């Protein structure tokens, strides 16, 4: 769960970076 | 020149304007100049694991860029000193500040520059003599125990242009000037070495000599060697710190570096209180063991990021004294705390974790740290031989040895002194679990045992056989009881109980069992194994006869002898001489023989 | 002193869980304290957990419920959290945040001390060696405490850890045959526990020398993260500046650990075992390691954290890390309590790391160590004999097993069992230990050297 | 030898220089002709004055002996010989016996495992203690015994199993270890 | 007495004989390893001598201005094509500056024609290349964070390390044991 | 003892003989390598220098206008 | 050949663990090789892990310590990692990156071969049916190896897997009714292990036919990502081009998997089990599946990886995914090692999937398959009987159960147990197997056809 939550947070940050 | 603090998430700071800052470079963050090390570098911003508490650090604070890696000053003045994680002399801090705390950002020198050391140059060296890294170009009479050899820094070489005459020189005075390719290098007694770079050696010779601890179970069943790597996993209260301190007090290592990486501070205070009183005899003169012990203390509540530095500093100091020809022993008080510090810094960096949150590079870090231990043929011109025996205690959370730190450690360390919580609760100290523990140096040490203690290897083998047989019989008895046990099985059980209670366990806080010389460690085992042999012989050879000798007959007839075997441990190596102890053990053997003959 | 006017920000960018987030902060300071005036005038407090550029993540102590984005006004104190400390704090009751709840005035500070304190220079730290006579046989006899020791009480929900701690308070004194100031912090303790401790300190004439920090069950959860530190800070002031001997009692460190877990989960920090933060060891060490004596100062701080083991699991992260940090533990046992043995202290899983030096010749008596070790060995063997008897029955026990069972019975009846107000001296405890050990013949006492047995056994 | 090439070749140059210095110290008179010829390939770079850089370039190019294992073995042989000579300094050894000791050391497979190394370590314990020891009765007795031992070793040498030398070693070491009171 | 003493003496002698045989085997292995490595090092030294001869030949060729001008034009144009930047700088040897100037003059129009991209190429008259270098050029982009090193010292190395299989096959003959080249 | 001494002498003599033999073999191999390289030095050098001098400037294939 | 000058970028945009992310790269090439000159002149090498427009996430083999932005010069070689390969690579020692560490010259390339290898058409891959007489009865007898097979050695920390591997290396040979060339890839082996293997090869006289790749524990941990491929590439060159029967030993696939996990976590990829990359199966397969024979060739590549199972857990992702790929596994047991048996090969969980076609009449003998099957059956039944005995006691065991226990004892004492320098031919191993099977009556050997019982049992 911690790894998946961390991956989700990183994906959100990357999406913001692309936007 | 200056970066600027940008953010602070705990021990991890971020800093803008650090375009050319190298990875693992050392910077000073904040106005108090808290030391820190760059660990990642994105764009023109760096991120710094600060070795001091970052509370009160504000965005925009200067971050000075010192174009050097985390390094230690190596030279006279280390022995007998207690440093912190980043090698600041805590005694000098206390004297300078006159306060019971460690000020944040205090910048006192690692080695005092005021003391005048007695320096005698190497006689052969002259102007125009080719000298290279690791060459001993002088000896500094640091104290009665340690002749601090003064060696060229590794990666330094050239022709000598000036070698100082013998006399009193301080750590800042130039002692040796040399030149290479025209460029001239001046050298005082102190050399700065990056802590994360392994100090080179000509060769890493195989480990071939025991690291005689004071403990019977460690010396006999699970030997360690000078230059080996050891681990001591165990729950809280099992006794790994006490094993480390007993090895620090009574062992054949010319130097001992205690690293206290992330453990109690009262333990470091206890070390400082005890060691000055403890003494060892050199040339018939008693000299304190603190004259050869160096402490690198970073207690549990001191900055987390410093713990890693502590370990590294520790090993570097050990390596420095290995290159002189001394058999250093580095006690890593708890590598679990170092792993936890790595995990915290990783969490602040939002790195992807490995098992149980630890970083993906924990195993690599532990392996690289343990690989610095082997016995070596030191660098430099004078042929020498040093060692760094790394004894690294592990603290598995919940006493579970599946811990990632413990599992990674057992894949590196060659000796495994696993401690049992149940044995500790029974006060069966040292709590070493004789079943799971192992030492991969026994085959490399039989060469030495057969020539110094020729009678010991078979005794060790028989003792381990007895313990394994007792384990099997106990597994059976727990469910079936002792009613159906064969008589020889009863003898195995009872001699195994004798070995456990009266040979393996050793009260380390008594005048007689604090240190158990190897002549004792082998004499006691010889007597117990002889009793086992005689009891088994009697029982087996009288099984067919009508006068069946059993365990009960032996116990009733040999109560006094059994009590003497149990009390063999109480012999005092110092109050009672070695000759007296050996004679008393021989007399007990004679009593055993006579009693068995009178019984059969 | 800070003379510049402090900035008040209405620029609350976002809120999430217990973390307010402020933007356009001018040079935020990490760990800085912030005062939040909510829309309805409710004044809360928070601590800057992180700074980044012009952003500051403020951890509100009272919780973020009711926080507005456009109307909440956060004024930055310009300094880290600092407790106002004075010797008058002895004999006062404060809430978990240090604000008085006894209808007295605020603390007229003698000094403003950093709540987090500082680690004591190990070279200047003195090793505790003055034994405290808690009066409890199970503690003095086999887990003796030293003045300046971190020795928590491991217990479970419903067990008499409060009673044992109160007894230690009311009959703790040096073995010199002076009062102990007490600093009592409570985290998430029901009203009954707080009333019990307060009424026990009042019944005895000690309330003059007791300072209480109370954070009951209904009080803010995050505030429990500062309730210990405040208390310890006070103790430090009373110990290392006023030269008092301060017994610090932190009640329900399980509640403090769970509050820390809540904050870490809000911050999504790397978890350790069972969801607790990966740094819970470091934080519990920051709490516990504020104990012991110090060179050149005649004061001391003795810590006795009381922590509830979840599900009576001594391997749970809270008790496990506490044992890793502290210098021992007093293990309150449910099996003994259900049998109505008080104090239900199971000496076998208990430990005192400074007992080895607080006992011997000089301090207490010279048979203390041997008697304690032999009692431990015989008790463990008696428990083993009980376990084997559960399987093989009475008739299969040898005479030695019967000796060990008799020792176990008389040990749990005469040594462990003790009146709630009975103050046994260390010598009485050792005499009881010897009268129990005399069950066995000398030859069965293999821990005690013959020199000690010959002198002490016959009597 | 996992040394970087630069470090390895600097160490080779250092070993050559150390062999030269050991030869000069043991036999400044060049009387030990046999040993000097045995070490010609390494002593040529010191008899003919080369700068450190020239010898380093020769080592890199292969002209110099650039095998750290062989150089270390030879340097250890000469170091042990010089240690024997210095610990025997006042009682000069005969050239024939010096050559015999050198030949025995060369033959030995591993000198750090040799009984010769252990005997030299014992003699050095005695001599190092006596270097600074004040004239107390123990120190005078140790000085006399060490002088007799040095004379005997100069006459015979440490390669042999001479019972007299062994017994003198035992007694002198026991006196050294015995308490000063 | 004879039996036991004899048994111990045979044990000692046989153990010493086994040790001697092991030492002989180890000495043999070390000797053969040293021989192999010495032959390999001789081969490497011969190849390095060949490379040094090639360096000398290039240093001779650069002196022939008629050939060096064409070579320099090729090198400069190749660097420009590798970079494909709007603004580029050319580092050249100080004495080769006229030739590099002519090369850039030739290359700019051809570069524009071939890449349809306008370009500004400036010869770095401040920081020239070391004068010991055999020749060639070094083309940096506008900010100098990207460079292409078209020096002869670099081109010879680049080609030779790729050609090493052919040099090995030619100088020291092919391999008989290599049955399949795929 | 005497048998051991004879074995040691034989081992030493064989070791010396074979060390000389392998030194001679190494010298022979090096001489053969030198002779084989001298025949193809010029050809390989000419090919290498011709490849160096033939620049052939070219653009990356992926470049698109 | 690549004649175009290489592009050097001082444009490093970030450093993160082993990764160096560059920007403004002209047409990045995936898996391209980069040469990083550090500010102080230290030259390292890396491989482009991914490309995105003008970016390139290089992965440095020697580690990123000391690298700084604005000064590190990354020169892009313009090609994937093509290692040089020559026949004279036999008798050489190289580090994990292929550079000499035996003081010899750099490899004079006979060819430049991609380390990733060239996939082999399954239509023209010969099925290996030639048995390897390793001399270890626990492998020859029951888990026989066929020349060209992939069969790891599953073990744990402290077990003698290195000794077993050395024994196989020095005893491997065909069954008598062409000597192996060993290629060694050490990844994370301490100095003791590398020295042990090197000394074992020198002592046994095989060093002329051994090529060692050493990546010790102190060496960089991203280098061991290429260390096995390099080794295998050389093996392929020696096997499919020089016609040599190669035996490839890969010391610690656990350390290689840890390096994979390190790179994956640095890349912040979506993790698999235990944090290992989701693509560990494919990365491990690209290494294991390079064994075997091919049509037209005469050489082969026998592959014997060695794994250190964490916590002795054969379900751990590394051993699990290694079992899914490799054809069997040799399983070193901790219990047998503790009981001082050598080799500690537990034949119950270990198997060789190409044993059935490698044994039998003409290859080894008629009874091989039946003898192995019956030994395995008797061993399993004996283990079950031992488990039952541990609970109910021996007095409740029937005569046949006692026979099974006797077989188990004599099987672990005579068949599995074996001297480290003793190579038992397959026939001696089968004779020992028959001597152990003769303990039971013919009526209890159910898995042996009567046609073979009548021929081999009565002897
Ligand atoms: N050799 C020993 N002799 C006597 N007591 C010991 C010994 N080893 C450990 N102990 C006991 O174990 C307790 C725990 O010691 P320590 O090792 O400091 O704990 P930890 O396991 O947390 O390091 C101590 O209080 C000490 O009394």
């Amino acid at each position: 769960f911690y790894r998946l939550k961390k991956i989700q947070e990183k994906k959100k940050i990357i999406k913001e970076k692309s936007e | 020149t200056f970066g600027y603090v940008h953010g602070v998430s705990g021990p991890v700071v971020t800093a803008c304007d650090m375009a050319g800052a190298a990875m693992y470079e050392l910077v000073r963050v904040g106005h108090s100049e808290l030391v820190g090390e760059i660990i990642r570098l994105e764009g023109d911003m760096a991120t710094i694991q600060v070795y001091e508490e970052t509370s009160g650090v504000s965005v925009g604070d200067p971050v000075l860029r010192t174009g050097k890696p985390l390094s230690v000053e190596l030279g006279p003045g280390i022995m007998g000193a207690i440093f912190d994680g980043i090698q600041r002399p805590l005694s000098d801090i206390s004297s300078q500040t006159q306060s019971i705390y460690i000020p944040r950002g205090v910048n006192v020198s690692a080695l005092s520059r005021d003391i005048k050391w007695e320096f005698i140059p190497s006689k052969n060296l002259r102007v125009g003599s080719h000298i290279t890294g690791g060459d001993i170009y002088g000896i500094v009479n640091e104290n009665s125990l340690i002749k601090h050899k003064i060696m060229l820094p590794p990666r330094s070489r050239g022709s000598v242009t000036y070698i100082a005459p013998p006399g009193n020189y301080d750590a800042s005075d130039v002692v040796l000037e040399l030149e290479f390719e025209g460029v001239k290098e001046k050298l005082s007694m102190v050399q700065v070495w990056p802590v994360r770079q392994v100090r080179p050696v000509t060769e890493k010779l195989p480990a071939n000599h025991p690291l005689l601890t004071g403990q019977r179970v460690l010396d006999a069943l699970f030997p360690c060697v000078q230059g080996g790597t050891t681990a001591i996993p165990g729950a809280f209260g099992c006794g790994k710190t006490v094993i480390s301190q007993s090895l620090s007090k009574y062992s054949n290592s010319d130097v001992i570096i205690y690293v206290g990486c992330g453990e109690r501070g009262n333990e470091m205070s206890e070390v400082l209180r005890d060691f000055p009183e403890l003494t060892m005899e050199v040339d018939g003169k008693v000299e304190s063991i603190m004259k050869r012990t160096a402490l690198v203390a970073n207690t549990s509540n001191m900055p987390v990021a410093a713990r890693e530095a502590s370990i590294y500093t520790g090993i570097t100091l050990s390596e420095y004294f290995r290159d002189m020809g001394y058999h250093v022993s580095m006690m890593a008080d708890s590598t679990s705390r170092w792993a936890e510090a790595l995990r915290e810094i990783s969490g602040r960096l939002a790195e992807m974790p490995a098992d149980s949150g630890y970083p993906a590079y924990l195993g690599a870090r532990l392996a690289s740290f343990y690989e610095r231990a082997g016995r070596v043929k030191c660098l430099g011109n004078p042929e020498r031989e040093g060692s760094v025996s790394i004894v690294g205690a592990v603290s598995p959370p919940g006493g579970d040895f599946s811990d990632p730190v413990t599992s990674a450690t057992l894949g590196i360390v060659q000796v495994f002194w696993g401690l049992d919580k149940k044995l500790a609760q029974r006060k069966h100290f040292p709590s070493v679990n004789w079943l799971i523990s192992y030492s991969k140096y026994m085959r490399a040490l039989d060469e030495y045992y057969d020539k110094h203690f020729t009678e010991f290897v078979p005794l060790r083998t028989k003792a381990k056989e007895i313990l394994q047989e007792e384990e099997d019989l106990a597994e059976i008895v727990q469910l079936v009881g002792k009613a159906s046990l064969a008589e020889t099985d009863k003898i195995t059980l009872e001699v195994a109980k004798l070995i456990k209670d009266d040979f393996l366990q050793q009260n380390g806080y008594t005048p007689y069992d604090r240190f158990c010389p190897f002549y004792k460690t082998v004499g006691m085992l010889s007597n117990m194994i002889s009793f086992y042999d005689m009891a088994r012989r009697a029982v087996e050879t009288t099984a067919q006869s009508d006068n069946k000798i059993t365990w009960s007959i032996i116990r009733e007839h040999m109560g006094e002898i059994l009590y003497k075997l149990s009390s063999m441990k109480f012999k005092d190596p110092v109050k009672d001489g070695e000759a007296k102890i050996k004679a008393d053990y021989a007399q007990l053997l004679e009593d055993m023989q006579n009693a068995f003959r009178s019984l059969e | 002193y800070l003379s510049q006017p402090r900035l008040t920000y209405k620029t609350v960018s976002g809120v999430n869980g217990p973390l307010v987030i402020l933007d356009h902060v001018k040079f935020p300071r990490y760990a800085e304290i912030v005062h939040l005036t909510l829309p309805d005038g409710t004044k809360r407090s928070g601590q800057v957990l992180e700074v980044s550029g012009s952003k500051a993540v403020v951890q509100v102590f009272e919780g973020t419920s009711g926080i507005d984005a456009k109307k909440t006004s956060c004024e930055f104190t310009g300094d880290i959290l600092r407790t106002p400390v004075s010797e008058d704090m002895l004999g006062r009751v404060f809430n978990g945040s240090g604000k008085p709840i006894d209808r007295g005035p605020v603390v007229l500070a003698e000094d403003f001390l950093d709540i987090m304190g500082q680690p004591i220079n190990p070279q200047c730290r003195i090793y505790p060696e003055e034994m405290i006579q808690t009066g409890i046989s199970a503690i003095d006899g086999m887990n003796s405490i030293a003045r300046g020791q971190k020795i928590p009480i491991f217990s479970a929900a419903g067990l008499p850890h409060n009673e044992i701690a109160a007894q230690i308070c009311r009959q703790a004194g040096l073995v010199k045959k002076e009062n102990f100031a007490i600093v009592f912090a409570a985290m998430g303790v029901n009203m009954e526990t707080a009333r019990f401790f307060k009424s026990d300190f009042e019944e005895n004439g000690s309330m003059d020398n007791v300072c209480l920090f109370l954070n009951l069950a209904n009080d803010p959860t995050i505030e429990r993260i500062i309730t210990p530190r405040l208390a310890l800070t006070t103790a430090e002031f009373l110990a290392y500046q006023c030269e008092k001997h301060v017994l610090v009692i932190l009640t329900d460190m399980s509640s403090y650990a769970e509050a820390l877990r809540e904050v870490s989960a809000a911050r999504e920090e790397v978890p350790g075992r069972r969801g607790f933060p990966g740094y819970m060891y470091t934080d519990l060490a920051t709490i516990y390691e504020r104990a012991g004596r110090v060179e050149g100062r005649n004061g001391s701080i003795t810590q006795i954290p009381i922590l509830t083991m979840p599900n009576d699991d001594i391997t749970h992260p809270i008790p496990d890390l506490t044992g890793y940090i502290t210098e021992g533990q007093i293990y309150v046992d449910r099996q003994l309590h259900n049998r109505q043995i008080y104090p239900p202290i199971n000496v076998l899983p208990s430990l005192s790391r400074l007992m080895k030096s607080a006992i011997g010749e000089g301090m207490t008596r010279k048979d203390h160590a041997d008697v304690s070790n032999q009692l431990y060995a015989c008790y463990a063997i008696g428990k083993d004999v009980q376990a084997m008897k559960a399987v093989v029955g009475e008739e299969a026990l040898t005479s030695d097993d019967l000796l060990y069972l008799e020792f176990l019975q008389k040990f749990e009846k005469n040594f462990i069992t003790q009146g709630p107000y009975e103050n046994r001296t260390v010598y009485e405890t050792l005499d009881i230990g010897w009268q129990l050990l005399r069950i066995f013949p000398k030859e069965m006492l293999k821990r005690i050297p013959q020199s000690t047995l010959s002198e002490f056994y016959p009597r | 030898g996992g040394l970087t090439s630069e470090q390895y070749h600097s160490q080779v140059v250092g070993k050559i220089g150390y062999i030269a210095r050991c030869m000069q110290t043991i036999d400044p008179e060049n009387n030990l002709k046999k040993i000097r010829e045995d070490y010609q390939d390494v002593l040529i770079w010191a008899e003919k004055n080369y700068r450190f850089e020239e010898i380093l370039e020769a080592s890199k190019s292969g002209k110099c002996p650039n095998d750290l294992d062989a150089l270390s073995r030879r340097s250890l042989i000469l170091q042990e010989l010089l240690r024997l000579v210095s610990s025997i300094s006042p009682f000069k050894m005969k050239l024939d016996l010096i050559e015999s000791q050198y030949e025995k050391m060369k033959q030995h497979v591993n000198l750090w495992k040799s009984d010769y190394h252990v005997k030299l370590n014992q003699l050095n314990q005695l001599t190092d203690y006596l270097k600074n020891a004040a004239p107390t009765p123990k120190n005078n007795f140790l000085r006399a015994m060490t002088s007799v031992l040095q004379m005997q070793i100069a006459q015979y040498g440490i390669t042999e199993d001479n019972e007299g030398i062994n017994q003198l070693f035992k007694l002198g070491l026991h006196l050294l270890a015995m308490a000063n009171e | 007495l004879v039996q036991t003493q004899r048994l111990k003496i045979m044990e000692y002698y046989e153990k010493k004989e086994k040790q001697i045989e092991q030492q002989k085997k180890i000495q043999m292995s070390n000797l053969m390893n040293q021989a192999r490595l010495k032959v390999l090092r001789a081969r490497d030294d011969l190849i390095t001598d060949l490379l040094n001869e090639a360096k000398q030949r290039l240093s001779k060729v650069v002196k022939d201005t008629t050939r060096y001008q064409v070579l320099l034009d090729g090198l400069v144009l190749q660097g420009l094509y590798q970079l494909l930047e709007p603004r580029m700088i050319v580092r050249c040897r100080k004495q080769d500056f006229p030739l590099v100037k002519a090369a850039v003059q030739k290359a700019i129009p051809m570069y524009k024609i071939a890449t349809k991209k306008d370009v500004d190429v400036q010869i770095d008259l401040e920081a020239y290349l070391p004068e010991d270098i055999a020749g060639g050029v070094e083309i940096y982009n506008g900010d100098r964070k990207i460079k292409v090193s078209n020096t002869l010292e670099s081109r010879l190395d680049l080609i030779a390390q790729q050609m090493m299989p052919e040099v090995r096959g030619a100088l020291f003959g092919a391999n008989a044991n290599r049955k399949f080249l795929d | 003892e005497q048998e051991f001494q004879s074995k040691q002498q034989a081992a030493m003599g064989s070791q010396g003989n074979l060390s000389a033999e392998v030194e001679q073999a190494t010298r022979r191999q090096v001489q053969g390598m030198q002779s084989s390289q001298q025949r193809n030095r010029e050809r390989v050098l000419t090919q290498l220098l011709g490849m160096v001098c033939d620049v052939r400037p070219q653009v990356h294939p992926n470049y698109r206008i």
